[PDB]
């Protein structure tokens, strides 16, 4: 206990925490509650492979009855009250009309007694919707699970697999660097994964280019076929959404590498049109389906990822260098000037 | 914890509790559709309220130009 | 004339944010907007009540505070404003009594 | 005792409590143990600054009701709490004269007697103790002079607590940037009510900013742009809804052009009739709104925030100022007035 | 001494921001009057509202950062 | 005058405090010509008259405040003061009057 004397007792802020509301101590955890989590935090991880932090849950009563709220380092990042009490579903339409009637998805509730004729129709339950907000939270947010003690800890698993890849990485590359250069591939939804092929990217590639966006550019690069498998899903079609040669032009005649930021500013007016005419030609991508990918040159590829990230954050961006052979790119149109 | 320690003017608290009642896209969009909705209307109150979504209708466009100007990488 | 839509809770928030936010006077032209199209609406006049007792405009915000009390039922916060508008007009006897139903009342 | 040894020499308390006599088992077994800590405890966990012991005396020599509050041997708070059997009321108003009752740092602050808690209370209203109110100086005090518990010391102990979570990135950190420098930026950001507590973030901005810039100014208004999602969960009320008072690009570039970087501080002094016409205007356009709630903060340019807040701290201490960096998406920023010129 | 101790305890009779415009209105008030009570003491305001002034323009020349 | 009289008083005390008693004097003589009732300013300026050397004066004031306030005992000191500058006999009764006062 804290006396008069003692300075502050420093404790540290815990990185994960998930504050539900009371009654549901033993009203839940039928299911697992304990079980779920690290299976969906695994299931996250060998996806992506990040290392993700350890989740604190606890049970509040000072809060309502179905309140819940994922906090990253005691700072809230997703609140929610699950009316369940009621289970919800996500392909909720006027379907649901000729049915019995009553996030960033349609979400409408029902009641349990139509859980079995629900499930003859074809179903997110407490876990469920819980792991569900966690998993979305954990993939959009996984750039801060990153740190320098993580990239060293992973470093530090892998040396009786691989000692003289690590050790020849760590001579040629510092630790700032490659823990930036995995948050940005992170940021693309590039597993971290095989970490075999990252290291040898790094060796080939640290000893000719310094700036962190190239550099990470050509690590991406060194992975063709594994974007390759993620983005398309078909037999060799890959859905393309190409840049035309003035408009790349245009892009790139802004880079302005003056502080190591390497920030894209062209005149406002300038973006908005060309973010208006590929907003004509791709469209709105409510009914497009399969995941399309736009493709654009390497030099720029992050920079006109940026460029559409407020709109179309679905919608990724590769780099011609990023495809592999044996593809059959398909055109769905030109963004034309 | 977050100095939970003042009750904070109880009284101010119940004023506040009944005066109180998002999204990204959705403002600026109601706001266009407000302003051009009430610009055709004829009462003096209708036309200080197109007046005022007007003027954050462009304190909105200056900070979108300025967020344009401004970014990383 | 008009209509409503989504849109009348726009005029909700903003206004919301107009009275916590030193605007009094703009939360009140906003609520007044809204209830001059569509005067339904029963949040708004309880934002707006607010905004007259931090407009300073007694006899406004207790002719709408007197509407509320016709309108809402038991355990609303109208007979603060009632009591807070007119002790700032004077008459403090019925602000005394409007305080004291609303101790008895939230004793529940 | 002996007139040989040379001074016995002592060094001065950090933080000192006086308070009269009369209260020293008048007033003992009533917290004054526990809520102390329990204040001192709350109001770290808030920011994260290791504030020192407290040193707890009562002294017969003054009066009855007199408490002041002095760091390292200087009285920064004092006054007489009235106090002895009349509890104080910080919302006293025109509705303390509707109950008619016998009616500092503090809010407009009333005392009233003991026999009037049952019915004042019956109204739920504020009822600061003895405790109450001495905490709630102690906090006042702790909040708006922390930067002075902030020394090389404290950052020292703070990194060597951190050790065994993060061993490598205290170890990059401190070749990166030194002890004065990290300590100044922690002092800068607690000055700004920025909390300490969540140190990951600020050592990773620290390595990732400190080999890039020197200027103590610059770094740390990229750490504190490094706390996007804090700031906007600390001063944003209601759903993704930030109150924001924006400056417009005159007004921005007549103070940008006065940033005077000429020996290492980079003070704001451009000429105290224009200094003093943008505040007349900075006045007109914001208006006062003391009594309003909700936290508007003003929002400007990175580079020159810190620039306009030690400009608006002398009549807007409330008032924020953020920077357009400083800001996360999925935010709706609501401007409530621009700045003209 | 305790002598002089207590003169100056006969003597003896807010704080802070509390000085504000109210030494203003009371100079305009005092320029009015014709009488020389009133005019030495307004000269005297007169005198304390400028080096105010200065000392004002000092502390936003020099201030901090 | 109702708050004012109160910045007028703290500034004739303020300036007593500083060594100059002129500007003392001329504010608490303004503050008394104006508001007479508040003696708490006659009472700063007996103190800044016997500093001043104005015992004449000092003496009619001590007289006033003797005559109309018989609740403070330092109302001896003054006048004793003040004859004391100008008449030790008296000045010794006036002192041997404030200590059969305290």
């Amino acid at each position: 206990k804290g006396r008069l004397g003692e300075q502050e007792a420093f404790a540290m802020t815990v990185p994960l925490l998930i504050d539900v509301d009371s009654s549901q101590q033993e009203a839940l955890e039928a299911i697992a509650l304990n079980d779920e989590l690290v299976r969906v935090r695994r299931a996250l991880y060998l996806d992506l492979g990040v290392p993700f932090p350890g989740i604190h849950l606890r049970f509040n009563e000072g809060m309502g009855e179905g309140e819940y709220l994922i906090s990253l380092q005691e700072v809230p990042v997703a609140r929610g009250e699950l009316k369940a009490g009621l289970v919800r579903e996500s392909v909720s339409q006027l379907e649901l009309l000729g049915i019995p009637y009553e996030p960033d998805q349609e979400t409408f509730w029902v009641s349990v007694e139509y859980e079995e004729r629900l499930e003859k129709s074809q179903f997110f339950s407490h876990s469920q919707v819980l792991t569900w907000h966690l998993s979305h939270v954990l993939r959009e947010y996984a750039e801060d699970f990153i740190g320098i003690q993580e990239t060293r800890y992973l470093l530090e698993q892998m040396e009786g697999g691989y000692g003289e890849l690590i050790k020849e990485v760590q001579r040629i590359v510092p630790l700032q660097r490659m823990t930036e250069i995995l948050q940005r591939l992170v940021g693309e939804d590039i597993s971290i994964r095989n970490m075999r092929s990252i290291l040898e990217a790094m060796v080939e590639w640290g000893q000719k280019e310094k700036d962190v966006v190239q550099l990470t550019e050509y690590i991406r690069s060194s992975l063709k076929r594994y974007i390759c498998y993620k983005y398309a899903n078909g037999n060799n079609i890959l859905p393309a959404y190409l840049f035309d040669q003035e408009v790349e032009e245009k892009i790139r005649s802004r880079v302005r590498q003056t502080s190591a930021g390497s920030y894209l500013a062209l005149d406002p007016a300038v973006t908005e049109s060309l973010l208006e005419q590929v907003r004509k030609t791709i469209g709105d991508l409510s009914q497009i389906q399969s995941k399309p990918v736009l493709i654009v040159s390497m030099d720029i590829r992050r920079y006109v990822r940026k460029l559409i990230e407020s709109e179309y954050y679905g919608l990724p961006v590769l780099s011609y260098q990023e495809l592999t052979q044996q593809i059959n790119i398909q055109p769905l149109g030109r963004v034309c000037l | 914890h977050l100095e939970r320690l003042y009750p904070t003017a109880q009284s101010k608290r119940s004023l506040w509790d009944f005066a109180s009642p998002h999204r990204a896209q959705d403002y600026r969009r109601e706001l266009d559709t407000l302003q051009s909705l009430l610009t055709t209307s004829q009462s003096s109150e209708l036309q200080a309220a197109a007046a005022l979504l007007k003027c954050q209708q462009d304190d909105d466009r200056l900070l979108q130009i300025i967020l344009n100007l401004l970014h990383k990488v | 004339i008009t209509l409503t839509k989504r849109q009348q809770e726009f005029l909700l928030l903003n206004g919301w944010l107009q009275l916590q936010c030193g605007h009094a006077e703009r939360a009140c032209i906003l609520l007044d907007a809204l209830l001059t199209l569509n005067p339904e609406h029963l949040a708004g006049r309880r934002c707006r009540l607010v905004a007259l007792l931090n407009n300073n405009q007694g006899e406004r915000a207790e002719k709408e505070a007197q509407w509320l009390i016709s309108h809402d039922p038991l355990q609303a916060g109208n007979w603060l404003c009632l009591s807070r508008a007119q002790q700032l007009n004077g008459d403090l006897d019925k602000a005394r009594h409007a305080y004291q139903h609303y101790l008895e009342l939230k004793d529940h």
